[PDB]
C-alpha cells in the first residue's frame, strides 16, 4: 500500500457509480474505511459488515483479489429482486 | 476526503 481502490454500486436513485478512494496497510483498517463509508451517506449502515469483510478480501492480498463482488444486506428484500450481473443489491470493489 | 464520488 497505499492501494487505490474502487467502490461500484447504485446510488439511492438506482444509478450506477464508482466511488475511488485510498487504503493505507498499517494504518487504516477494513471496518474503521466501512465505517467511514457509511457515515459519508455511501453505505447503507446495514452493509457494515459485508463491506467490511471484503474490504479486509481485497486489502490482505490486492496481488491476488483484483475484484471482489458480493452481496448487499440492504438490497435483500428491497423492491428490486438482486442480480449480481447488473450490481442490483449487490456492490463491486475494486483495484484502481 | 477519502472519497471522489
Amino acid at each position: 500500500g497505499p492501494i487505490s481502490l474502487v467502490l461500484r454500486l447504485r446510488n439511492s436513485k438506482k444509478e450506477l457509480n464508482d466511488i475511488r478512494f485510498e487504503f493505507t496497510p498499517g494504518r487504516d483498517t477494513a471496518e474503521g474505511v466501512s465505517q467511514e463509508l457509511i457515515s459519508a451517506g455511501l453505505v447503507d449502515g446495514r452493509d457494515l459488515v459485508i463491506v467490511a469483510a471484503n474490504l479486509q478480501k481485497i486489502v490482505e492480498e490486492p496481488q491476488s483479489n483484483r475484484s471482489v463482488t458480493f452481496k448487499l444486506a440492504s438490497g435483500v428484500e428491497g423492491s428490486d429482486i438482486p442480480d449480481d450481473g447488473k450490481l442490483i443489491g449487490f456492490a463491486q470493489l475494486s483495484i484502481s | 476526503g477519502r472519497f471522489q464520488v
